[PDB]
RNA sequence: UCACAAGGCUAAAACCUUAUGAAACUCCGAAGGGGCACGCGUUUAGUCCGGGAGUGAGGCU
RNA sequence: UCCCAAAAUGUAACGGAGGCGCCCAAAGGUCACCUCAAGACGGUUGGAAAUCGUCUGUAGAGCGCAAAGGUAGAAGGUGGCUUGACUGCGAGACUGACACGUCGAGCAGGGAGGAAACUCGGGCUUAGUGAACCGGUGGUACCGUGUGGAAGGGCCAUCG
């Protein structure tokens, strides 16, 4: 007639969201300490300027502009040249 | 019909065939023309059917094969509690794509077990013969 | 934590310079065995390393 | 010792037999290689002592412990445990202990006639590794407990194996044809 | 093997630094001890052993850290960074070195 | 990586030609999107401080 | 943690899979040194796998645990010395409705390793967590009800 169940669900579970990526892009202003990458591994390695936290997290040392190099797929850099 | 070990459950969407629309491993071919979803059993069905028409032996190439999980819930269930388990198997055949090779049979015989298999199957097809030298 | 607890114990460094100060840190017990020995600083003085207090 | 001698007495033995455009160019012998692979069945502390024993009293250099690569496959195998003993020997100290095996080894074993002339390290060069430890020198039943054998493993810096072969006999080596 | 050198070479910070990083090359029984401000493609110094070498071997390393030193003085080279290379910092290069590091 | 179609080859695996599926595969990889600077060119909004709120059942394509 | 998630972040479901509530006194700091899996030829126990050698070998391995990213110029394996698994702080950002949370240059005391430039305020990273309240304990001498004491509180630390 009617039925009684019984299964569920094992799932449904995740975890709070990692909000990550660069925070600062290609030919931004930055102040000093200001982070610029938040990331899993050393997908963006510190160049010039730029020190890099436990987090793996990119942070600039000494204010100027934000410059991208990527060297060719697996190596990429970050760094900072100030203006003049 | 099935695939040996996996993951398990899985999805839909659809468009056009990537590969392959030419006819390799024979010289005469049967084509979707539909966006279908095929089951095992309608395979084993048009490789039955083909088998017995060419009897022994011919050569059939089954080109298409079931990898995807379809699944339905339990009879009389409300929505949720889960997702429904595995109660079948399909092969996404997309238009184009070359379900059918036989080879060392007449045109007549290759016609024939052709449109046989074809009234087996869920979607309109046509047979065509070689020249698609893409690659091979 | 919690009670139990059989490998890893919250353990007190206890300075020996008797300014009163000590520290707290955990200790497996499977391998220490008998006591802990370390050298820390010492914010009443000038860095004069402690012992494994209860 | 003398054997380095002799050895550059094979050096114009094979620039005369093989026409070589260099003296340098010519098969020498780096490294001898003794390996004592006891273990996973034999896994007392007692007997890798008697092994580390023999190997220090034939081949006057310490022994290494070459532990477990840690594959521990459904039969008794683990992770970080002794189950081989290697003693390299190169330079002086392996002209020495093998010139003590062409003199007092082979020869004093038994049921003796030759080793396997068929090809070895096809790059070049050859290993060959040995039975028995009742036929020796320095080893005696009447100074151990139970019964063993080891491995031995030469590397000739030939080309082929013609020339190893070549170098390995000329240098006084039994081949049994 | 060649891990030992680009090891210390990277583990030199190259241009952030700020001072000047030194080479050296005792393998042969030549070296070549060069001064190199890193970013600049450029090479400063410099104070090698075989345009005459008074004899010694490997006990002339003082010798020419100390020469390499002397042209130092004159260029203006105060700071400096040790680039060694395969050379575990013991002997003749650590002669090069105390040599250089009285010797400025 | 997982799965898979005919054949070779070999003691089966690997490997060779032919051939293909993938949300949890990726050698690659668009259109588009997002940040920043200008305004090189149009237009009108914005932001902050303080008073008053209401809303927190949404619906279809 | 991954997929869903529509190539910025974000995004629901009784959607699809899997881990955590620890562990490490060395698995940390520094200093120095070493390079993996696997197959092929040949090798006393062996002989699927053991241990040795030669050749190939960009990761097809390893990272205490889940997976993702990451990594061979090391985070991977080994050794020396060690207690930075440190007090007093915090320019400036990420991130959240709030409370939280995360990264962090640089200054001081004062130390560790290094010949030194230097690096170190835990662990390759992301889980290993509990706000207040009332109480335990070590320091502190801020308040202490006529005054001087003491009970009691307060402060920093810390345990439940
Ligand atoms: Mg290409
Ligand atoms: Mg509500
Ligand atoms: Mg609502
Ligand atoms: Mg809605
Ligand atoms: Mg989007
Ligand atoms: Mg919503
Ligand atoms: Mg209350
Ligand atoms: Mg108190
Ligand atoms: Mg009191």
């Amino acid at each position: 007639a009617h039925k009684k169940g019984v299964g569920s669900s094992k799932n449904g579970r995740d975890s709070n969201p990692k909000y990550l990526g660069v925070k600062k892009f290609g030919g931004e202003v930055v102040k000093a300490g200001n982070i610029l990458v938040r990331q899993r591994g050393t997908k963006f390695k510190a160049g010039q300027g730029v020190g890099m936290g436990r987090d793996h997290t990119l942070f600039a040392l000494s204010d100027g502009k934000v410059v991208f190099i990527n060297k060719g797929k697996g190596a990429r850099f970050i760094s900072i040249e100030a203006a003049q | 019909k099935r695939t040996k070990f996996r993951k398990q459950f899985r999805g839909r969407m659809t468009g056009d065939a990537k590969g392959g629309d030419y006819v390799a491993f024979g010289d005469y071919g049967l084509i979707a023309m539909e966006p279908a979803w095929i089951k095992s059993n309608q395979i084993e069905a048009c490789r039955i059917v083909m088998s017995r028409h060419f009897r022994r032996g011919g050569k059939i190439y089954i080109r298409i094969f079931p990898d995807k999980p379809v699944t339905k819930k339990p009879a009389e269930t409300r929505m949720g509690k889960g997702k429904g388990a595995v109660e079948y198997w399909v092969s996404v055949v997309k238009p184009g794509r070359v379900m059918f090779e036989v080879a060392g049979v007449t045109e007549e015989q290759a016609k024939e077990a052709f449109r046989l298999a074809g009234h087996k199957l869920p979607i309109q097809t046509k047979m065509v013969k070689r020249e698609v030298y893409d690659e091979a | 934590a919690a009670a139990g607890a059989a490998p890893r114990i919250i353990v007190k460094m206890e300075s020996s310079a008797g300014t009163g100060f000590y520290y707290t840190t955990t200790k497996n017990r499977r391998n220490t065995q008998a006591k802990l020995e370390l050298k820390k600083y010492d914010p009443v003085a000038a860095h004069v390393v402690f012992a494994a207090a209860a | 010792q003398l054997k380095t001698k002799y050895n550059d007495q094979v050096r114009p033995a094979l620039m005369q037999q093989f026409g070589y455009s260099s003296v340098m160019a010519v098969p020498r012998i780096e490294k001898i290689v003794v390996n004592e692979g006891l273990g996973s069945s034999k896994e007392d502390s007692k007997a890798i002592d008697k092994a580390a024993k023999e190997l220090a009293l034939i081949t006057l250099q310490k022994p290494i412990i070459t532990k477990a690569k840690k594959s521990i496959s459904n039969f008794k195998l683990r992770q970080g445990m002794p189950v081989g003993i290697k003693v390299t020997l190169r330079g002086e100290r392996m002209y020495v202990f093998l010139e003590k095996l062409i003199n007092i080894g082979l020869p004093r074993i038994r049921d003796f006639r030759g080793i396997n002339p068929n090809a070895f390290d096809g790059r070049g060069n050859y290993n060959l590794g040995i039975k028995e430890q009742l036929i020796f020198p320095e080893i005696t039943y009447d100074m151990v407990d139970k019964t063993r054998g080891m491995d031995i493993t030469i590397v000739t810096t030939a080309k082929t194996d013609e020339e190893a072969r070549a170098l390995l006999q000329s240098m006084g080596l039994p081949f049994r044809k | 093997r060649r891990k030992l050198r680009t090891r210390r070479k990277v583990r030199t910070t190259t241009a952030a630094s700020g001072k000047l990083r030194l080479s050296v090359y005792r393998s042969s029984k030549h070296i070549y001890a060069q001064i190199i401000d890193d970013s600049r493609g450029q090479t400063l110094a410099a104070a090698s052993s075989a345009a005459l070498k008074s004899g010694n071997k490997t006990d002339t390393a003082a010798a020419v850290g100390k020469a390499l030193a002397a042209a130092a003085a004159e260029k203006g080279i105060k700071q400096v960074v040790f680039d060694r290379g395969s050379y575990k910092y013991h002997g003749r290069v650590k002669a090069l070195a105390d040599a250089a590091r009285e010797g400025g």
